[PDB]
DNA sequence: CAATCCAGACTGAGCACGCTGTGGTTTGGTTGCA
RNA sequence: GGCCGUAGUGCUUGCUCUGAGUUUUAGAGCUAGAAAUAGCAAGUUAAAAUAAGGCUAGUCCGUUAUCAACUUGAAAAAGUGGCACCGAGUCGGUGCAUGCAACCAAACCACAGCGUGCUCAGUCUG
DNA sequence: GATGGCAGAGTACTA
DNA sequence: TAGTACTCTGCCATCAGAGCAAGCACTACGGCCGATTG
């Protein structure tokens, strides 16, 4: 037995290790070998790392399981509008559904005609004909008022039906209101008759313009407030106007209301609330809110509609019926235009797939942005083409009906569509007119949110409760589902639990018992003092509910003022007196209890003790649920406790937020001596005024132990799943779990002893997003700088590039503008000195022309800067374009900038772990570590967890030239857990008095002591510290810099070091998703069973997800000879089950006879084989492999090449080079390690040739680019996939070996989690 | 000529002894007891041949009979100190712990010789063989015991049992002595001026003159014979001064020591191991009682004896060995003890370890009886010289009782703390009971002594 | 009035380690005689 | 530093929805040519599938997490591998692993006395 | 984003 | 010579939205909270 030290790096998908003796000396013991290989035995050192996969989350799960339901309801709508049709289907056409269904057929294997509407040619030809596109049977339909056929009545209302449109607006639409001009000049009218004291004319006022503008809702509504004379914003006018664009206004300024009386048009409570508003202010604003939605509905349609709905009553068909006609008198014009100006393109722009134009727009591929891209310049170098180039600039060019951009189009125009077809042909078919209700439900219809998943006890994402075991179909969902209890066990799943109570859930945060938990809480923490008192006292049980029944239930708020003069001057009788303990202002009081009050009306009732339940209840039911319609229908029961208005007033009111407290917790448990509860013990517990913490921590009462006995209750879970409820990255979370595992694993193979301390460190860790931030911060802020030159996502992606965006193109720091040409000029300064704290993101970073404009470097930005440009920044701010974080950082020299308490902090936070993450890692290893108590019941600390941040480390290899470089092998991971260990070991020796904020369990002094706490290893700080370091008050040494810096420099350079990469089975999609094209080939896989891949396409490149060793033998030849063979075989996704199902008989079929069970090998993927002369090879896939071995380059190379190239960017900096210069031949040597290395494992000729040909050729250049560029030569030689480089101009590919054959005679090596323990299995005998 | 006399009290011609006063005895057991079989162990075919002869004989007898058994152990020879006559022993190992446990009434050595007076001259040793097989054993406990021997030449294999109490039980030395002893305790009376004693088998007679010798060797003879217990007439030493018993010379009353024990001590040579050293201070100590101060003389070779130690023989171990070799060789005569005489005993104490000489009156002069001498405990090593007297006194009173028989005596030494003992300057409350117990001892005039005594 | 900045000693209890004395089990050795 | 309150950001989980995209089929191509071929015309839409599929038959579930080898178990799970030193090109080598009595020594348990350090309560001081 | 699948062109060995 | 059979090289991977609810983790802002010294 040896004491030691386990030092561990934990990574997004890396977790390296080490074992550290007291004298920081990695140990080596001999281990043996098992399988059946002739070695017997093995030595290695005890350090190394574990690489793995990155971990995932589940959205893409969520997205996939989320389509497949969308797509199922999708196929249950058309089933339901089949059924509704099929009585009268049967006797105009029996197989119309059945020829409908096999479309998607080929000509042999459909069993009717191959026509599927009319089932003969001459009908299908002149249907065609007649409606080129389905929106002109549509607007047929709609307009057309004689008998129409129901075969295409039924596709018309299937084609609505399967395309409905956004659900984002409720309430109904009309879309009878088409113009804008005329309905805002129509609702001025109404204005000016209603309002006739002031006039309001708005002639020669663009309002059309002004309202369909694309800029914000609130630009639009400044607008139109700037262009109209005699009101300003927030006025009468104002409002209705901002309520019509979509703005929330509030109508109390407009009528001295008192109350919010906000109205949004789009909601569906805008019903009510207008009810209430106008049975408050009069009916005769009745006219001027229809109005208002009038023209709200004009607005909202006008951006899609684009066509007057006089002549009909199907506004989006007759859209694209315009569309159609505009894409065809274009395609005529553009072919006649082609021909004869130009005939050398007619043929690759209207024949040519390959290429974009028509061709490739219509039968290819090609999008509408990119054949506008193929088609400008052609269409530029033309004539007559002035209106096609306007119509290309407008995007209104030959446009095809179904485009990405029909997504704005609502629901309720087909809704229009699909009532007014129902209308019209309602006369000659009376089922039609029989089940108008049930097609408007079934187009209508969506499941709630809340409700959820219809299952039946199946699912695990299913809550829903059911009132009847019918099946559930959309005309009797309200009569089946339990709305009520569906919403409130949605609510309630994901709800807290409370933390000294698991068993029982959380009380609602504006519960009538939390508050008076909460007030009684405060209460009995205070002190009183009066003249003729000795001692203080404490306020007893009749002096608190005095009172809490004189005070709180009367004011919103209570103060010391009131509380000495309403109850200790009036009552109490003592004008002098002295309160402590408290603040000016209590904080928590009653406020649920005044809401009541006001509304309710019953001072009694809310007083009395027996209906605390309903009051519950009630409370329960706002912060539960969010719909009205559920809310009165869960105060149904209580209508009788109150008249109908009082009703309707608690249905308004509504509270949100969840406590932490639960109700048993709080009243339901009663302490065993006397029966008491803590709601009790705080009203009156004799004369000690205990709070809830001390109530709970007192061992006398049993409180302690009736929690201790529901804690214990349950049980710890399982280590697994502890570290799924764990909050975090999953890729963190499957570090931390790998983690413990090689923990274990370690303590297991140090003779069962665990280690005197363990040291951990956990790393820290869109151009779309980003597009689509500046787009919406430049339509709030109104500039035109994207218009001025756009610019592209990929342009964008630049961190200058972004900032100049972001900025508006202006300076931060002055009243200046910036140029975009003039870039990659300025300076970028951050907020807070970089010095100070360790941020490098857009909310810290700000572009400037002149970095010292700022003017000090060492703190915030000046406060002249600050006053000159603070509108400016509160301008960006509301804008989007900067955050509040940002704004509050940029704007604190006026609050008074960087104090030395905040540099303090800031320097005393960057060498001190404080992420909850690292805190739960340790919690946990605690808590397996040490499991012993002491004689009081108390855990020895038998093994202390020490965390650490990775500026120790790194500022401990940039001062001792341990330089760590990332790109020549995976040992950085083993090193760093190593040096981990040992500086925390030292500081933890050095330092006994930082233990609190290290191990798991002034001001300028604080500063200059956290500064050099790293000091005592260095010599020469000019200060001469001794040679040998000491602990101070004990004979203990923690750093000996003669020799402690030699053995590290000795670890470091050991050429052994344990790299595992842990196999993993594949899981997740078969293959990919896209469907290819028909073609004479074995790799398509069948999209359906009945749909063969050769004559209906199909996917490709399954996933496999674990190869097998195979030893059978196959019929080769036409003598059907039986030659054996062993062979590895992928065992894809798909697939997996049937084989674990029966492998023999999967085996067999894919052509194997006389398999052997005992001889199938199950091969995961990164499995590991010894070849020869320690070549390693691991399995990438049944027909690939990967580079399995590291290079172990030398710590002077190493530190050679960080040193030329400048990793990280005076006298000190002077050596450096010079040192380069003199070790200028240190770069051949690298070269001929790297093509040993190579022509020993790598095995890659024309590749190594080819960089040692490029070596040669860039011979010339500078010591630093040649460096920096043979830092890049190390991806030949690396363990992984292989990986295509660059060195200066020439590249190189990737070798690829993409044979698996030479695996099949190597050795197989099975790997623990520490690489320690091996089962060597040859398969050459096989 | 005494063989022919008393032809039923010599074994050599009165054949196989069989007591016929004692009744058949009952082995018990214990009430938890359960029989166990163990396989007779493994033997060296030299070693099987040494019994051989025995069970041949034995058969004849009638002392093993051949039965069925559950009980049963294995056999083994151990052969005599001289030649090789492989003596049988059944090794009743298992049957000892599960057999009841007796009260041991056996005469211990120091005793026996004590009880022999100078008056009496004239011995007559007589050794009783085959002592252990004259008492009969039940059948009923027969089967108790029990061992496998199977001989293609006799015919009969299986199990042996005894007919008569077995060696190697740890019940027969008790078992013989108390029969043996009710058998002659009728003789006792009878000749009240005879002097007889007991040891196990062997015994002693002593009378005043010759003539009473003869007359009283007859007597024994005759009570013998009727008794059943056949005597060796090989070695038996009748009616002669010098005799041999119990180890020791027996000549003009003195308890004197062969001359073959002192070759024994002399003859090894120089130790050179802890083994070696160990067997040769056994010798030493046996002798200790002729030895004066022989725990100081063999003080130095003490610390040596430990398992854990390295054997260094310095020249100081040289010392110790050569004073023990020169003090045998003029060991002097220890005198009988006589009990109706009071005894003395002079005490001497130097360098934390105790010496003395118990004498007794002869004439005018002082006879030596045995050699006291002891190391003195760590605790009172540290006394002072004056209480360190004390303490001496008190180890070697205790070693005077166990040969004067509790009989008084008087301590002489040269300093004068028999007073000291009443006033002094837990322990020594327990040696004041010791000492000044008027009864067993006494303080004579106080003198000093000879180095030598 | 405003802003910034626990340690030691003694007493009582549980030990825990080292030394001395007694009691007892068992192992080596020593003879004796069995 | 701590607390209380709030404003914001990021991330995670779950549910309800929309627009496209892909694939097969339907939308009769014409003329001159034996045939390839050439010249014109046309192009905008719809049906079905959108992981194969499963049984639990639901308007449900099916891509997250977990997973070296061997033994024992239905399974959940539990077990399986010597140490030190000198070295270092992916780890190597060396070395170790029958009975009786009394007296003396090692070690063990229990108790009594002395010296000394750790933990808890109290007091005082700072 | 990166790594494994896949089609196609190319070269090689045997019936 | 025809037919398999293995190897190297370049292309290619479904993508975009809209709401709701719960939770955690971190970052600033306002307000507190004592005692001592200048």
């Amino acid at each position: 037995d040896k004491k030691y030290s386990i030092g561990l790096a934990i990574g997004t998908n890396s977790v390296g290790w080490a074992v550290i003796t007291d004298e920081y000396k990695v140990p080596s013991k001999k281990f043996k070998v098992l399988g059946n290989t002739d070695r017997h035995s093995i030595k290695k050192n005890l350090i190394g790392a574990l690489l793995f996969d990155s971990g995932e989350t589940a959205e893409a799960t969520r997205l996939k399981r989320t389509a497949r339901r969308r797509y199922t309801r999708r196929k249950n709508r058309i089933c339901y509008l089949q059924e509704i049709f099929s009585n009268e289907m049967a006797k105009v056409d029996d197989s119309f559904f059945h020829r409908l269904e096999e479309s998607f057929l080929v000509e042999e294997d459909k069993k009717h005609e191959r026509h599927p509407i009319f089932g003969n040619i001459v009908d299908e030809v002149a249907y065609h004909e007649k409606y080129p596109t389905i929106y002109h049977l549509r607007k047929k339909l709609v307009d057309s008022t004689d008998k129409a056929d129901l075969r295409l009545i039924y596709l018309a209302l299937a084609h609505m039906i399967k395309f409905r449109g956004h659900f984002l607006i409720e309430g109904d639409l009309n879309p009878d209101n088409s113009d804008v001009d005329k309905l805002f000049i129509q609702l001025v009218q109404t204005y000016n008759q209603l309002f006739e004291e002031n006039p309001i004319n708005a002639s020669g006022v663009d309002a059309k313009a002004i309202l369909s503008a694309r800029l914000s809702k609130s630009r639009r509504l400044e607008n139109l407030i700037a262009q109209l004379p005699g009101e300003k914003k927030n006025g009468l006018f104002g409002n209705l106007i901002a309520l019509s664009l979509g703005l929330t206004p509030n109508f109390k300024s407009n009528f001295d209301l008192a109350e919010d009386a906000k109205l949004q048009l789009s909601k569906d409570t805008y019903d009510d609330d207008l009810d209430n508003l106008l049975a408050q202010i009069g009916d005769q604003y009745a006219d001027l809110f229809l109005a208002a939605k009038n023209l709200s509905d004009a607005i909202l349609l006008s951006d899609i509609l684009r066509v007057n709905t006089e002549i009909t009553k199907a506004p989006l068909s007759a859209s694209m019926i315009k569309r159609y006609d505009e894409h065809h008198q274009d395609l005529t014009l553009l072919k006649a235009l082609v021909r004869q100006q130009l005939p050398e393109k007619y043929k690759e722009i209207f024949f040519d797939q390959s290429k974009n134009g028509y061709a490739g727009y219509i039968d290819g591929g090609a999008s509408q942005e990119e054949f506008y891209k193929f088609i400008k310049p052609i269409l530029e170098k033309m004539d007559g083409t002035e209106e096609l180039l306007v119509k290309l600039n407008r995007e209104d060019l030959l446009r095809k009906q179904r485009t990405f951009d029909n997504g704005s189009i609502p629901h309720q125009i087909h809704l229009g569509e699909l009532h007014a077809i129902l209308r019209r042909q309602e006369d000659f078919y009376p089922f039609l007119k029989d089940n108008r209700e049930k097609i408007e439900k079934i187009l209508t219809f969506r499941i709630p949110y809340y409700v959820g998943p219809l299952a039946r006890g199946n699912s695990r994402f299913a809550w829903m409760t059911r009132k009847s075991e019918e099946t559930i179909t959309p005309w009797n969902f309200e009569e089946v589902v339990d709305k009520g209890a569906s919403a409130q066990s949605f609510i309630e799943r994901m709800t807290n639990f409370d933390k000294n109570l698991p068993n029982e859930k959380v009380l609602p945060k504006h519960s009538l018992l939390y508050e008076y938990f909460t007030v009684y809480n405060e209460l009995t923490k205070v002190k009183y003092v009066t003249e003729g008192m000795r001692k203080p006292a404490f306020l007893s049980g009749e002096q608190k509910k005095a009172i809490v029944d004189l005070l709180f239930k009367t004011n919103r708020k209570v103060t010391v003022k009131q509380l000495k003069e309403d109850y200790f001057k009036k009552i109490e009788c003592f004008d002098s007196v002295e309160i402590s303990g408290v603040e000016d202002r209590f904080n928590a009081s009653l406020g649920t209890y005044h809401d009541l009050l006001k509304i309710i009306k019953d001072k009694d009732f809310l007083d009395n003790e027996e209906n605390e339940d309903i009051l519950e209840d009630i409370v329960l039911t706002l912060t539960l649920f969010e719909d009205r319609e559920m809310i009165e229908e869960r105060l149904k029961t209580y209508a009788h406790l109150f008249d109908d208005k009082v009703m309707k007033q608690l249905k308004r009111r509504r509270y949100t937020g969840w406590g932490r407290l639960s109700r048993k917790l709080i009243n339901g448990i009663r302490d065993k001596q006397s029966g008491k509860t803590i709601l009790d013990f705080l009203k009156s517990d004799g004369f000690a005024n205990r709070n809830f913490m001390q109530l709970i921590h007192d061992d006398s009462l049993t409180f302690k132990e009736d929690i201790q006995k529901a804690q214990v209750s349950g049980q710890g879970d399982s280590l697994h799943e502890h570290i799924a409820n764990l909050a975090g990255s999953p890729a963190i979370k499957k570090g931390i779990l790998q983690t413990v595992k090689v923990v274990d694993e370690l303590v297991k193979v140090m003779g069962r002893h665990k280690p005197e301390n363990i040291v951990i460190e956990m790393a820290r860790e869109n151009s779309r997003e980003r597009m689509k931030r500046i787009e919406e911060g430049i339509k709030e802020l109104g500039s035109q700088i994207l218009k001025e030159h756009p610019v592209e996502n990929t342009q964008l992606q630049n961190e200058k590039l972004y900032l100049y965006y972001l900025q508006n193109g202006r300076d931060m720091y002055v009243d200046q503008e910036l140029d975009i040409n003039r870039l990659s000029d300025y300076d970028v300064d951050a907020i807070v000195p970089q010095s100070f704290l360790k941020d490098d993101s857009i909310d810290n970073k700000v572009l400037t022309r002149s970095d010292k404009n700022r003017g000090k470097s060492d703190n915030v930005p000046s406060e002249e800067v600050v006053k000159k440009m603070k509108n400016y920044w509160r301008q960006l701010l509301n804008a989007k374009l900067i955050t509040q974080r940002k704004f509050d950082n940029l704007t604190k020299a006026e609050r008074g900038g960087l104090s030395e308490l905040d540099k303090a902090g800031f320097i005393k936070r960057q060498l001190v772990e404080t992420r909850q993450i690292t805190k739960h890692v340790a919690q946990i290893l605690d808590s397996r570590m040490n499991t012993k108590y002491d004689e009081n019941d108390k855990l020895i600390r038998e093994v202390k967890v020490i965390t650490l941040k990775s500026k120790l480390v790194s500022d401990f290899r940039k001062d001792f030239q341990f330089y760590k470089v990332r790109e020549i092998n995976n040992y950085h991971h083993a090193h760093d857990a190593y040096l981990n260990a040992v500086v925390g070991t030292a500081l933890i020796k050095k330092y006994p008095k930082l233990e609190s904020e290290f191990v798991y369990g002034k001001a300028t002094a604080k500063y200059f002591f956290y500064s050099n706490i790293m000091n005592f290893f260095k010599t020469e700080i000019i200060r001469k510290r001794p040679l040998i370091e000491t602990n101070g008050e004990t004979g203990e040494i923690v750093w000996d810099k003669g020799r402690d810096f030699a053995t590290v420099r000795k670890v470091l350079s050991m050429p052994q070091v344990n790299i595992v990469k842990k196999t993993e089975v594949q899981t997740g999609g078969f293959s990919k998703e896209s469907i290819l094209p028909k073609r004479n080939s074995d790799k398509l896989i069948a999209r359906k069973k009945d749909w063969d891949p050769k004559k209906y396409g199909g996917f490709d490149s399954p996933t496999v997800a674990y190869s097998v060793l195979v030893v059978a033998k196959v019929e080769k030849g036409k003598s059907k000879k039986l030659k054996s063979v062993k062979e590895l075989l992928g065992i894809t996704i798909m697939e997996r089950s049937s084989f674990e199902k029966n492998p023999i008989d999967f085996l067999e079929a894919k052509g194997y006879k006389e398999v052997k069970k005992d001889l199938i090998i199950k091969l995961p993927k990164y499995s590991l084989f010894e070849l020869e002369n320690g070549r390693k090879r691991m399995l990438a896939s049944a027909g690939e492999l990967q580079k399995g071995n590291e290079l172990a380059l030398p710590s002077k190379y190493v530190n050679f090449l960080y040193l030329a190239s400048h990793y990280e960017k005076p006298e000190d900096n002077e050596q450096k080079q010079l040192f380069v210069e003199q070790h200028k031949h240190y770069l051949d040597e690298i070269i001929e390690q790297i093509s040993e290395f190579s022509k020993r494992v790598i095995l890659a000729d024309a590749n190594l040739d080819k960089v040692l040909s490029a070596y040669n050729k860039h011979r010339d250049k500078p010591i630093r680019e040649q460096a920096e560029n043979i830092i890049h030569l190390f991806t030949l030689t690396n363990l992984g996939a292989p990986a295509a480089f660059k060195y200066f101009d020439t590249t190189i590919d990737r070798k690829r070996y993409t044979s698996t054959k030479e695996v099949l005679d190597a050795t197989l090596i099975h790997q623990s989690i520490t690489g320690l323990y091996e089962t060597r299995i040859d398969l050459s005998q096989l | 000529t005494w063989l022919s006399d008393f032809p039923q009290a010599w074994a050599e011609t009165g054949g196989m002894g069989l007591a016929v006063r004692q009744a058949p005895l009952i082995i018990p057991l214990k009430a938890t007891s359960t029989p166990v079989s163990i396989k007779q162990y493994p033997m060296s075919q030299e070693a099987r041949l040494g019994i051989k002869p025995h069970i041949q004989r034995l058969l004849d007898q009638g002392i093993l009979v051949p039965c069925q058994s559950p009980w049963n152990t294995p056999l083994l020879p151990v052969k005599k100190p001289g030649t090789n006559d492989y003596r049988p022993v059944q090794d009743l190992r298992e049957v000892n712990k599960r057999v009841e446990d007796i009260h041991p009434t056996v005469p211990n050595p120091y005793n026996l010789l004590s009880g022999l007076p100078p008056s009496h001259q004239w011995y007559t040793v007589l050794d009783l063989k085959d002592a252990f097989f004259c008492l009969r054993l039940h059948p009923t406990s027969q089967p108790l015991f029990a061992f496998e021997w199977r001989d293609p030449e006799m015919g009969i294999s299986g199990q042996l049992t005894w007919t008569r109490l077995p060696q190697g039980f740890k019940n027969s030395p008790t078992l013989f002595n108390e029969a043996l002893h009710r058998d002659l305790a009728d003789f006792r009376i009878q000749h009240p001026d005879l002097i007889l004693l007991q040891y196990v088998d062997d015994l002693l007679l002593a009378a005043t003159s010759e003539l009473d010798c003869q007359q009283g060797t007859r007597a024994l003879l005759q009570t013998l014979g009727n008794l059943g217990y056949r005597a060796s007439a090989k070695k038996a030493q009748i009616c002669q001064k010098q005799v041999k018993y119990l180890g020791y010379l027996l000549k003009e009353g003195q308890r004197w020591l062969t001359e073959a024990r002192k070759e024994t001590v002399m003859g090894q040579p120089t130790p050179k191991t802890p083994r070696q050293l160990r067997e040769f201070l056994g010798k030493a100590g046996f002798c200790r009682l002729f030895i004066p101060g022989f725990a100081e003389m063999a003080a130095p070779l003490y610390p040596l004896t430990k398992p854990g130690t390295l054997f260094n023989w310095g020249p100081d171990q040289q010392k110790a060995y050569q004073e023990i070799k020169q003090a045998l060789l003029t060991a002097p005569a220890l005198g009988l003890p006589d009990l109706t005489k009071p005894f003395e005993l002079f005490v001497d104490e130097k360098q934390g370890y105790a010496k003395g000489v118990l004498t007794q009156k002869l004439g005018p002069w002082r006879r030596p009886v045995a050699y006291l001498s002891k190391k003195l405990d760590p605790v009172a090593a540290g006394w002072p010289p004056c209480l360190r007297m004390v303490a001496a006194i008190a180890v070697l009173t205790k070693d005077a009782g166990k040969l004067t028989m509790g009989q008084p005596l008087v301590i002489l030494a040269p300093h004068a703390v028999e007073a000291l003992v009443k006033q002094p300057p837990a322990r020594m409350t327990h040696y004041q009971a010791l000492l000044l117990d008027t009864d067993r001892v006494q303080f004579g005039p106080v003198v000093a002594l000879n180095p030598a005594t």
